[PDB]
């Protein structure tokens, strides 16, 4: 004749979280950037033998 | 008498076979009257 408990009481649980981040960066551009492709020497013949 | 104290809005008499009536009751109260049922073949609810 017995009945059951409607629901059943459960513990309860508190959840902590931490979540930490650092980002660093260092960037440099220095100098002298020169031309590395240059034209070279030229050099032509032209003739009318007859 | 043994469904009498078990039970103890529902009413109970004897007629010729043993009859339980009442207006409105509980499913509870109605689960536990099926239940006891199973007591004596002869009931009537």
């Amino acid at each position: 004749l017995a009945t059951p408990s409607p629901f059943d009481m459960e513990k309860m649980v508190w959840l902590d979280v931490n979540i930490l981040e650092i980002r660093k960066s260092v960037l440099e551009n220095f100098g002298v950037d020169w031309s590395k492709q240059i034209p070279g020497p030229f050099a032509a013949f032209g003739k009318d033998f007859v | 008498e043994e469904m009498r104290e078990l039970m103890g809005a529902k009413i109970r008499v004897v007629g010729d076979h043993v009859v339980v009536d009442g207006k409105n009751l509980a499913p509870t109260t109605l689960a536990r009257v099926r239940a006891l049922q199973a007591l004596y073949p002869k009931t009537i609810v």
